[PDB]
């Protein structure tokens, strides 16, 4: 059990919906200013048109 | 003048209107459908039956005055601070553009086609429907009664307006409803003015997106419905006192009613040129300015402004937008009969004069005076600018110099001899050339003074240009000695460039007046 639990620990133990899109949104902004969260919220999320 | 001030054929004057045109069955269709969709708040596709056959076909789809208001309240929800409003109530923007940016565009490309009759791209009674819907507009776009700081009436029976059960149509009051107020038209015409030169972000939105162009077609659609009044709502002949209270009457009337204050001239100077570069003169009273609609100095977070517009091209719209308003209001000045006086309101033409004179002539950014000066189209400014040039000219050679040469070169623009006689006779006295009185310290301010005098006398030459072209520029000797005098006058400026007081050189009209009918600088260049 031991050696299992060694092999256990090596796994990793204890949303993101639209996390990547959001940060690769905000990464390349060419903006100097606050760009709200909100905004990035808004634009990244629509699903729709 | 045109047929759009003379088109009565298909009217049907009332007690209410003289403009009033009867609608057809289809045009009666039309209407009934806006109605409608207006009703359900459906204005994307109010919008999109306006657009699609705009252009695209001979007859004219005539947009209905309650409509029209409606397309003006709309014109004042911009995004910058109602985007979650206009998101919500249209969430998938097929048309990619922003309600009020639409509906400003139709109001804009509607002026447009009503500024100017085509009998043949468009038939005449749709024409006259249009513009008696304008004209409906405009009335009930009537200014209240002027404050320091009924409801609704359909003329057509055939139809039920939509703006009868509603007074708001997204959260904001209708513009009728709200310029209908003691306080507000000239407080949107203040707060427009201010906010034309305002760095800030919000206050250049506010009024560069909303206010400059709602303004600029608020004053052409007065400026036909005066036309219009002063060609049919008078009486023709008359004995010059009834027509003085007819004007009183006149829409331009009640539009500088609203603007009259306490001395309508050097209010009226400090209202039109607010937040500008020149002085405030005798420490007068700082004009109280507030947002029109709700939160109009406020940023939504949703919004991002990703737009720069240059200080010049702002102070270009800032003064374009001066000088339609100054254009008015001489334009109102200039029907009053010699000797007799308005009565409603107490304007004069030689008061406004002697204060737009006193207010140029203050300027200490010759950039502003010369973005007042400088016309696209001298025949459309022609009545008033000349006179505006000269007085500020006065001003500043009354200033300059302690003798006042009196200016006749308004009168002496039928004549180019006379007026290059007084070209002469001036440059003679000295006051156009540096005064020598004037010390080394404030040799900037001299500098300041005679540029804005060579920018009056540019703008006076051009004039006379426009009056009487080139055909004896070297034929008469008269104009050869002006030259000649012109080339006398650049010589004593280079007398104080070679005292080498300061590096910049002294400003010269030699080259534009080359440029303009110098003729190369006579001989000088010519070769």
């Amino acid at each position: 059990l031991q050696d299992l639990k060694k092999e256990i620990l090596d796994s990793p133990r204890s949303i993101t919906s639209n996390t990547v899109a959001k940060s690769e949104l905000q990464k390349s902004i060419k903006f100097s200013g606050s760009i709200p969260e909100i905004y990035l919220d808004v634009v990244t999320k629509e699903t729709i048109s | 003048d045109g047929a759009l001030i003379n088109s009565v054929l298909y009217v049907s004057p009332r007690n209410g209107a003289h403009y009033f045109v009867e609608l057809t069955e289809k045009h009666l269709l039309a209407f009934e459908m806006l109605n409608s969709m207006c009703l359900l708040e459906n204005y994307d596709h109010v919008l999109l039956f306006l657009e699609c056959q705009f252009g695209k076909s001979h007859n004219l789809a005539v947009i209905p005055f309650d409509i029209i208001l409606v397309l003006f309240t709309l014109s004042t929800l911009s995004e910058y601070y109602k985007e979650p409003i206009l998101r919500a109530n249209d969430p998938y923007n097929t048309s990619r553009e922003t309600l009020s940016r639409r509906a400003l565009k139709l109001l804009q490309k509607y002026l447009a086609i009503l500024k100017e009759f085509d009998s043949e791209q468009y038939n005449l009674y749709d024409l006259e429907l249009l513009r008696c819907q304008f004209f409906l507009a405009i009335d009930t776009l009537t200014p209240k009664k002027q404050k320091w700081g009924k409801t609704f009436k359909n003329p057509y029976r055939s139809y039920i307006s939509c703006l009868e059960q509603r007074n708001t149509i997204l959260g904001n009051r209708l513009l009728n409803l709200k310029l209908n107020e003691p306080g507000e038209f000239i407080n949107m015409i203040l707060w427009t003015l201010s906010n034309s030169l305002q760095e800030s972000t919000p206050l250049f939105l506010s009024s560069h997106e909303i206010w400059m162009p709602l303004l600029e077609i608020l004053i052409d659609l007065f400026s036909c419905r005066q036309d219009y009044f002063i060609q049919h709502e008078v009486a023709q002949n008359v004995s010059k006192s009834l027509f003085v209270q007819r004007l009183s009457e006149s829409p331009l009337a009640v539009f500088f009613e609203s603007l009259n204050t306490r001395n309508f001239a050097n209010r009226f100077s400090e209202y039109v040129f607010l937040n500008c570069d020149y002085k405030l003169p005798s420490d007068n009273y700082a004009t109280p300015v507030h947002p029109v609609y709700n939160g109009e100095n406020t940023i939504v977070d949703t919004y991002i402004p990703t737009i720069k517009c240059s200080p010049l091209y702002k102070s270009q719209k800032s003064l374009a937008l001066r000088r339609k308003l100054i254009g008015s209001c001489f334009k109102l000045l200039l029907r009053v009969p010699d000797g007799h006086r308005l009565i409603t309101p107490r304007i004069v033409a030689d008061d406004v004069i002697q204060g737009i004179s006193r207010t140029l002539a203050s300027f200490n950014d010759i950039l502003q005076f010369k973005k007042f000066f400088m016309t696209e189209n001298l025949s459309q400014e022609s009545y008033f600018i000349p006179l505006l040039a000269e007085g500020t000219l006065s001003e500043i050679l009354k200033d300059t110099q302690e003798c006042v040469v009196i200016l006749t070169l308004v009168e002496n623009l039928s004549d180019g001899v006379s007026f290059c006689n007084e070209v002469i006779g001036l440059v003679k006295s000295k006051c156009f050339a540096f005064t020598e009185q004037c010390s080394q310290a404030s040799y900037e301010e001299a500098v300041l003074n005679i540029e804005k005098c060579d920018v009056c006398l540019l703008v006076l030459l051009r004039y006379l240009l426009h009056l009487i072209g080139t055909e004896a520029i070297l034929d008469a000797k008269e104009q050869l000695e002006m030259l000649h005098a012109i080339e006398k006058n650049d010589s004593g400026r280079r007398q104080w460039a070679k005292a080498l007081n300061l590096g910049n050189d002294p400003p010269l009209l030699y080259p534009i007046v080359s440029q303009m009918f110098g003729v190369h600088d006579k001989s000088v260049i010519i070769e």
